[PDB]
């Protein structure tokens, strides 16, 4: 469980290369390639959860995220082994098509994660969100599989998507991510972040009670934002967009 | 050494201030000639037109070229890093020295 | 920023042109003009204050020309400085090399 | 994955033969009859 303090933004791919150089001028570090695959699961509507205390609202149903890393050998087509595995490959990832299709992901079926809507009030300068996390290491039995496990808990699959981007590690534990997101269905693959990169700068705090640390984290994030003034505008997203409860449906992408 | 683009940029700038110096010098000669023109000898009268014309054409195109340079500044935007490899190159040379130490036939 | 420098050089050039025309007309009609017609407007009322106004013109044109040229030169150097500063930009053989080095030291130690 | 991490891993691993702990092993076989040959293996280490 962490308090994640975050700021968001977006950029057009035209400046992409330039942006990268500037980051290396500041951090002093080179970018590192990465990828991931997230699957979202929701409580089964076939089961009537009368246990939701309607007269008191002790709790509301929520959605579970399962993440995993996928090797690049599934994301590189027959035209791309010649180039080395570095960040420049992202320049060729502008098409809505991608080597990883629905059948391979179905064949695949980790990190389990749950979150809450950010803190209310208009006196917050950065998006503060609470995250509860655990890890699944292995399994066994006659039906050892992620799908069977989540159906045993009482959850069913809803959708999935694939993230590819680069990471920058700066001082004080600040992490800056440049991402491209591909939604995947049997109908096909569609790039929601079409013609651009999604930028997200964030820090993690282990204990929410410590307030000196939280103040330091906010100071670092606002200093970073004030450093990038004039190039990219980093902003607090909409509090109602980062809500992932089942009752109301929307997805920040 | 610097990349060539900066080299011709600095050459153009140097040409700019040399042209400015030439403009100042020509101002000096035109001020000189106007004195004797006021004195009353008409022999150097034809030279006056040439001096004035060259002075004005030196004043104009210099500013024009400087304007071009400042314009180049407009579109040139968007177009310790060495440390990231610095240790590496140091590493390389050290091993090279070891090679020179390792072979006694090359120490001459 | 750069647009401000553009504008500043603009008044720089127009001021050069205007002061040039002013000193030209002043020195050309420095010979005082007497015309009986009322249309002409040239007055020399107090004798020596005429020379005072003349040296006034001299000092003004000198100071303004020198200052403008020096300002332009400093501007050019500033541009060049901005140009310079602001523009942000086998293993196996080593294995036997170290093996020979270590065995040589072991023998020689 | 990324080129930089693999490059650094390769360059660091290149120095294993120097940085690693030295070891030695000596096997002594004593000639004995009656097909009964004892062995004496002594390994020397500097942990």
């Amino acid at each position: 469980m962490v308090q994640q303090l975050s700021l968001f933004g977006s950029i057009g791919d035209d400046g992409y290369d330039l942006l990268i150089s500037t980051l290396t001028t500041i951090s002093g570090n080179p970018p590192l390639l990465y990828n991931s695959l997230c699957t979202v699961w929701k409580p089964n509507p076939s089961y009537d959860v009368e246990n939701v205390n309607s007269r008191n609202q002790l709790v509301e149903p929520n959605r579970i995220k399962l993440s995993k890393e996928v090797p690049f050998s599934y994301l590189i087509d027959e035209t791309m082994m010649d180039k080395p595995l570095n960040f420049r490959i992202l320049k060729s990832f502008t098409n809505d098509k991608i080597p990883l299709n629905y059948a391979m992901t179905r064949n695949i079926l980790w990190s389990l994660q749950i979150s809450d809507i950010p803190a209310a009030g208009n006196n917050r300068s950065v998006s503060m969100q609470t995250i509860a996390e655990t890890i699944i290491l292995s399994s066994a039995g006659k039906n050892s599989s992620v799908s069977s496990l989540m159906n045993g808990l009482g959850y069913v699959f809803e959708f999935q998507y694939l993230t590819i981007g680069v990471k920058f590690f700066m001082k004080h534990g600040l992490i800056l991510e440049l991402q491209k997101i591909w939604q995947i269905e049997e109908a096909g693959n569609s790039q929601i972040t079409s013609g651009g990169f999604l930028l997200k700068a964030y820090i993690n705090v282990s204990r929410g009670t410590d307030i000196d640390r939280i103040n330091y984290t906010e100071t670092a994030l606002m200093n970073l934002k004030k450093e990038l003034q004039g190039y990219i505008e980093l902003s607090v997203p909409d509090r109602q967009s980062m809500d992932s409860r089942v009752a109301h449906g929307n997805i920040l992408i | 050494m610097q990349p060539p683009y900066i080299q011709e940029r600095l050459k153009s700038l140097n040409d700019i201030e040399t042209q400015l110096c030439s403009m100042l010098q020509e101002a000096s000669q035109v001020t000189f000639i106007f004195g004797e023109l006021k004195r009353g000898n008409e022999s150097v009268k034809p030279q006056f037109e040439n001096h004035v014309k060259q002075f004005y054409e030196r004043l104009d195109k210099s500013t024009t070229q400087l304007r071009k340079e400042i314009q180049l500044l407009d579109e040139n935007v968007g177009t310790n890093k060495k440390a990231l490899g610095q240790d590496t190159e140091k590493m390389e040379e050290q091993l090279d020295l070891l090679s020179a130490i390792l072979d006694p036939s090359k120490s001459k | 920023m750069s647009n401000q420098a553009l504008y500043e050089k603009l008044e720089q050039t127009r001021t050069i042109l205007s002061v040039k025309l002013a000193e030209l007309i002043n020195m050309t009609t420095i010979a005082d003009r007497n015309d009986d017609d009322e249309g002409s407007f040239a007055q020399e009322n107090s004798e020596l204050a005429v020379a005072t106004t003349s040296v006034m013109m001299v000092n003004n044109q000198t100071m303004q020309l020198i200052k403008n040229v020096q300002d332009l030169l400093i501007l050019t150097r500033s541009i060049k400085e901005k140009w310079l500063l602001n523009q942000i930009p086998d293993e196996k053989q080593i294995e036997e090399l170290l093996d020979n080095c270590i065995e040589t030291f072991v023998a020689e130690k | 994955d990324d080129e930089n991490i693999t490059k650094l891993n390769k360059e660091i691993r290149a120095f294993d033969k120097l940085l690693n702990i030295p070891r030695r092993e000596l096997k002594i076989n004593l000639p004995l009859t009656e097909h009964k040959s004892p062995n004496l293996s002594l390994m020397l280490e500097s942990p």
